[PDB]
RNA sequence: AUCGAGAGGA
């Protein structure tokens, strides 16, 4: 569930969402960020420099 | 080295039955019958008796510093 | 006389999910002239039990004939007339939880009191009218004897 | 070698004050191997102890008020249990709930949650320890355990 | 909990009659049903508390209970139970009321920035913000009218006990929070050993930061149907690699 | 290079006597009872003896450090007794039954060797 | 071969290096021992600035 | 800065606690007026925890701010934790 | 209140060792007597070596505390010696010690056996064990052409508590309920438990059923003894050196008493 | 006593 979508619903508790994630093998974050039907809120890094 | 006086773990007597042990060897008796006939009865004693290697022997080989 | 409870209890099962332990077994009793429902550890090494049985249980805040609050501290040197000499299984032991099926609004129908004797747990349940001087944090003693 | 530095350890850097860490707030020290196994054993359902062990327990007590509690079982023998004993080990009025290391999953939803068949779920309520076998989940380093309230 | 679960557990109830008889005295009850002051704070009470929830909602976009604050409310709500022989069968004679204004006195007396101008005073909510949250939902008058079934001495106690432990709490000049951090943060290290990096060579990695980290990577978030559907998503997929 | 005396568990040492008197505080009619050069020999029989009383209420035994050399046994009686009392008696019985039994071990002796 | 009468050793104001007025090494030319970084480091954690100076100053080079 | 107010937190810490107990036990050991009734103590220790749980410590705290000022807290005017 | 009324039984007395029962006593004084058995009761052994000359391979520490493990005849004059410390003469006399002198040299070709007959003392009463007119001679060292042993003994008066020499028993074998009625050791399996001694049961049955108001009477006893002396000497002067203990104890808690 | 090396212990 960490890595999951978690929203509340309307009647008001927790309900974890199963949806896809693509984990790369390298590091364009500008540009993954600048597409279509990608997350800009969610989406992030594991290289602290970028 | 040589043959302990006691059983270190109950105190009998064992520094006078080396060389009967070791005879009893020589007449083709078993350990663990010269064991016996010893009257060495706790497994302390047998062995305190049948785990002793005799390297004064060995240190006899070498002559004496002083004559 | 300083007794909160007292019956007639009928053993039905003895470790009905497996003997934990070898000198302690759970007691699955059943009583007629209250209908309750008892569960009890006894030291089977010192007191055995068996199926089918018959003892009456008096849980008793005192162990004292008179009305005299107990000071619960052993004091084996004591010659008064105490009711532990007219039975054979006696512990002592504090009720750590009532439980009762009382809602918001209503009150309690039934009770379940529970108790332990140096870590020997006993519930005793069913009536709440029967149940009513079981109070938590209470010291009361057991005073088991088996009968014929 | 000094009076200030001698005091200034004794105000900060004392064992008891050293019980518990600042890096993931539980403490440091808890009970360890031998008695550890012992307290298992000591706090199981069917430990009963006669009158002269007892007397021989207390006597390595130094907390100790000097009364002896009253035996769990007054008949056909007396008999103190080993929680007994425990409990009144256990300091002050301290309240604490825990699981041994072999409570089942299914006991809090079932029946016989509150009365442990396996004498599980550690309860110590005013210093006492109604029931329970305890363990390292109770007695050793975890966060919440019975030396850490204690603390 | 739910919306529902979070009004039945939170909002004390005027309206059923039996059901305060039964949680409260009765002197208390009649004022309770008869004063309108009372009811309004209590409404008031339960609006605070809501809006505590949803910055709680905001503030853990997960629904992870787990925090780490100062005072064991539950352990010392459980200790004036035991020391003050609360009998949690019988109406108490705590008022709601007491218990509202006891949880704002208490608010005010837990104070971490002192100060009376803006700045400071925003600096001191937002410091106690989690702990007086907590502290309002454990404090709840209908909790401690149902549930906890406290008395006045009880939750006197209680409000003294927090307020000491939390001033015990409060962390100390002088302390060396640096040295502190760095061998709290080295002592794991002695005993810590797709395919990421991890353990002592990502530690290090982190700690100098790494023009050229050994495995980079990212974790790509889908927005639309792409998220739902797999046709789309593998496109996506093509599109980025 | 710091191994103590082999007779250092026995001797006693110029100025240290051999038992000592305490009274306990927290129960009435109770004493503390230390000794010196003294072991679980001495102390679990004195203990056992003083536990068949029947107006000796606790009754106990301890070493405190095995590499010290004292025992420390607490005897608390009844409110008409006194753990001075309750000692000496202890101790008497305990010489009484040890000669008893001295006696009929040396007739069994007798017997045995003359058939 | 590890019997603990070699490897006992205590220090009180005894023979001090030639470079530098610090203690000696090892117990063999009676030598203290070494209050390291690490050592520093957590009396630093504690807060005990007096035992610091007088580990690193009084009692080890005045 | 004005002795009408302070900033600083009213408890006493425990660098504070410990600094003041080893430097009045060291003035006591260097023969001091005692501000306690001794009973039977002979040790500075002790002698230093009484005069503590007594508030008749006469130390003075300076506490320096960072910005540069200071404010003079007596051992009698600051809540003992322990 | 008052003492047991313990009563003995012996089933075997032979020259090497005693076979008793004690009925009707505490396990407490069972095993204070089995302790004392041990470690207090005073036997004479060798604690003081002159080597004047000592050309074997074993060095002097060695060959001494191999002499001292030697026992020797204490049966009679161990009550009439006094411990040096207590003693009023010099370091050694009379009547605190006995003399020994050990002179053996190798001249035949053939390996020299110095065994404890070697040993000759002033005291008639006090011999080694072995040398008591079957069992050989303790070896003290072997030597061959040209090493020589010249040394001097002196044998004092201590108990096992001391050194492990003073100890007189070569085993004391103690057990009480041989069938397992009182449950002081809970076997997980009994049936893998052979039968004790002294069990009286059927092969069918491996431990008696619970006692619940039984204590540990009837405690067994096998005490052998070293040589020093026999086993009834052993027992007779443990029980009287346990008496003699409990009683200085006594003394002194009069005394107290009285100081009070 | 200094340097260096080697062997080791936690
Ligand atoms: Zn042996
Ligand atoms: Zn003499």
């Amino acid at each position: 569930d960490n890595k999951k979508k978690i929203i509340i619903t309307e009647d008001g508790e927790f309900k974890a969402l199963q949806e896809w994630i693509l984990e790369t093998d390298g590091v364009s974050l500008m540009r993954v960020l600048s597409e279509k039907d990608v997350d800009p809120v969610r989406t992030t890094s594991n290289d602290i420099v970028e | 080295m040589i043959i302990p006086v006691r059983c270190f773990t109950c105190g009998k007597i064992v520094g006078n039955k080396w060389e009967a042990y070791l005879g009893l060897l020589q007449a083709e008796y078993t350990e663990g019958d010269a064991l016996d006939a010893l009257g060495l009865k706790r497994y302390c004693c047998r062995r305190m008796l049948l785990a002793h290697v005799d390297l004064i022997e060995k240190l006899l080989n070498y002559a004496p510093l002083e004559k | 006389a300083g007794i909160l409870f007292e019956d007639i209890f009928d053993v039905k099962d003895i470790d009905p999910e497996g003997k934990k332990f070898d000198r302690v077994s759970r007691l699955h009793c059943e009583s007629e002239s209250f209908k309750m429902d008892l569960i009890l550890d006894v030291n089977i090494q010192i007191y055995p039990v068996d199926l089918g049985d018959k003892f009456r249980l008096v849980i008793a805040s005192t162990l004292y004939e008179d009305g005299t609050l107990d000071d619960g501290e052993y004091n084996p040197t004591d010659d008064r007339p105490s009711r532990a000499d007219q039975f054979e299984y006696v512990m002592y032991g504090k009720v750590y939880r009532i439980e009762g099926d009382e809602t918001s609004t209503e009150a309690a129908t039934r009770l379940s009191a529970y108790v332990s004797y140096g870590g020997l747990l006993m519930r005793l349940q069913g009536d709440a009218n029967n149940l009513h001087g079981f109070e938590v944090d209470s010291r009361v003693y057991l005073l088991m004897k088996k009968l014929a | 070698q000094s009076l200030e530095t001698r005091a200034e350890i004794q105000e900060l850097a004392m064992v008891p004050r050293m019980i518990v860490t600042p890096q993931s707030n539980r403490p440091v020290m808890g009970i360890v191997q031998d008695t550890l196994t012992a307290v298992r054993k000591f706090t199981k359902r069917d430990v009963f102890l006669e009158r002269g062990e007892v007397m021989n327990l207390l006597m390595f007590l130094s907390t100790w008020d000097g009364k002896v509690p009253q035996p769990a079982i007054l008949k056909p023998r007396p008999l103190w249990t080993g929680k007994q004993i425990f409990s009144l080990i256990i300091p002050g009025h301290i309240n604490c709930i825990r699981t041994h290391s072999t409570h089942p999953d299914d006991e809090d939803s079932g029946p016989y949650k509150h009365i442990s068949p396996g004498d599980t779920k550690v309860v110590v309520e005013n210093g006492e320890l109604i029931m329970g076998i305890l363990c390292k989940k109770s007695l050793g380093t975890s966060a919440g355990s019975l030396v850490h309230i204690s603390y | 909990p739910s919306n529902k679960a979070f009004e039945k557990k939170f909002r004390f109830d005027y309206t059923n009659e039996r059901a305060l008889r039964r949680t409260l005295q009765e002197d208390l009850v009649k004022d309770v049903l008869s004063n309108a002051h009372i009811q309004n704070e209590l409404e008031r009470e339960f609006e605070r508390m809501r809006e505590d929830r949803e910055v709680l909602r905001v503030i853990f976009p997960t629904g992870d209970s787990k925090v780490v604050l100062p005072c064991n409310l539950l352990r010392m709500i459980w200790n004036a139970q035991k020391i003050f022989h609360i009998n949690p069968r019988l109406p108490s004679d705590l008022h709601p009321i007491k218990v509202v204004e006891g949880v704002k006195e208490l608010s005010k007396k837990l104070v971490i920035v002192n100060g009376d101008d803006p700045l400071s005073r925003q600096a001191q909510e937002n410091a106690t913000l989690l702990f007086n949250i907590h502290l309002r939902s454990t404090l709840c008058s209908r909790r401690m009218a149902e549930e906890f079934r406290l008395s006045g001495e009880a939750f006197d106690w209680l409000l003294g006990e927090i307020e000491s432990k939390f001033n015990q709490a409060i962390a100390h000049p002088g302390e060396m929070v640096g040295a502190l951090a760095a061998q709290s943060l080295g002592e794991p290290a002695t005993q810590m050993t797709k395919n990421v990096t991890l353990g002592v060579p990502r530690l290090k990695e982190l700690i100098n930061i790494s023009k050229k980290p050994k495995t980079p990577s990212l974790t790509v978030f889908l927005l639309g149907q792409s998220a739902r559907d797999a046709e789309r998503a593998k496109d996506i997929l093509c599109r980025l690699e | 290079m710091n191994a103590p005396p082999a007779f250092e568990s026995f001797l006693l040492f110029e100025g240290e006597k051999k038992i000592t008197i305490n009274k306990d505080t927290k129960v009435p009619n109770a004493c503390l009872f230390t000794i010196n050069k003294e072991d679980h020999t001495l102390g679990n029989i004195i203990k056992s003896q003083l536990l068949k009383d029947p107006q000796v209420l606790f009754a106990g035994y301890k070493v405190p450090h095995p590499l010290e050399h004292k025992i420390i046994i607490r005897v608390q009686t009844t409110p008409d007794y006194s753990p001075q009392e309750a000692f000496t008696n202890a101790i008497t019985d305990l010489i009484s039954e040890l000669s008893l039994l001295e006696e009929r071990f040396r007739v069994a002796i007798k017997d045995k060797q003359e058939g | 071969k590890h019997m603990v009468d070699d490897k006992i050793h205590s220090r009180a104001r005894g023979p001090i290096q030639i470079l530098n007025r610090q203690p000696m090494e090892g117990r063999s030319r009676d030598g203290g021992l070494r209050f390291g970084e690490m050592e520093r480091d957590c009396q630093i954690a504690h807060g005990a600035a007096q035992f610091l100076r007088e580990r690193l100053f009084e009692a080890s080079d005045p | 800065q004005a002795n009408q107010k302070r900033i600083t937190t009213p408890y006493m810490t425990k660098y504070e606690r410990a600094r003041v107990l080893g430097t009045r036990a060291l003035q006591i050991a260097m023969c001091a007026p005692v501000m306690v009734e001794l009973e039977g103590e002979t040790d500075p220790l002790l002698i230093a925890m009484k005069e503590l749980k007594a508030r008749k410590i006469p130390i003075i705290i300076r506490r320096y701010l960072p910005d540069g000022s200071y404010e003079d807290w007596g051992v009698d005017e600051l809540i003992i934790s322990d | 209140p008052y003492a047991n009324q313990p009563t003995v039984r012996i089933t075997e007395l032979t020259d090497e060792n005693v076979k008793f029962i004690i009925e009707n006593t505490d396990l407490a004084v069972a095993n204070s007597i089995r302790r004392v058995f041990i470690a207090e009761v005073p036997i004479i052994a060798i604690d003081w070596v002159q080597i004047d000359a000592n050309s074997s391979v074993l060095h002097d520490e060695f060959i001494a505390h191999r002499l001292g493990l030697i026992p020797l005849t204490s049966d009679d004059i161990v009550d009439k010696l006094q411990y040096s410390r207590d003693c009023t003469c010099e370091e050694f006399c009379p009547e605190c010690s006995v003399e020994f002198t050990l002179d053996v040299r190798c001249n035949e070709d053939q390996t020299r056996h110095v065994t404890s007959r070697d040993l000759i003392s002033n005291s008639p009463r006090v011999i080694p064990v072995t040398s008591r007119n079957e069992q050989d001679d303790i070896l003290i060292v072997k030597l061959r052409k040209g090493q020589e042993l010249r040394l001097r003994a002196y044998a004092k008066k201590g108990f096992g508590k001391e050194h492990a020499k003073w100890n007189p028993t070569a085993g004391v074998a103690f057990e009480y309920d041989p069938d397992n009625a009182l449950r002081h050791t809970v076997y997980p399996k009994p049936e893998e438990w052979p039968k004790s001694e002294y069990s009286e049961l059927d092969e069918d049955e491996s431990q008696a059923p619970y006692d619940p108001n039984g204590k540990p009477e009837r405690f067994y006893y096998n005490v052998e003894s070293c040589g020093s002396l026999r086993p009834e000497t052993i027992v007779l002067s443990a029980l009287s050196g346990l008496k003699k203990k409990l009683s200085d104890l006594q003394t002194q808690l009069s005394h107290e008493i009285q100081s009070d």
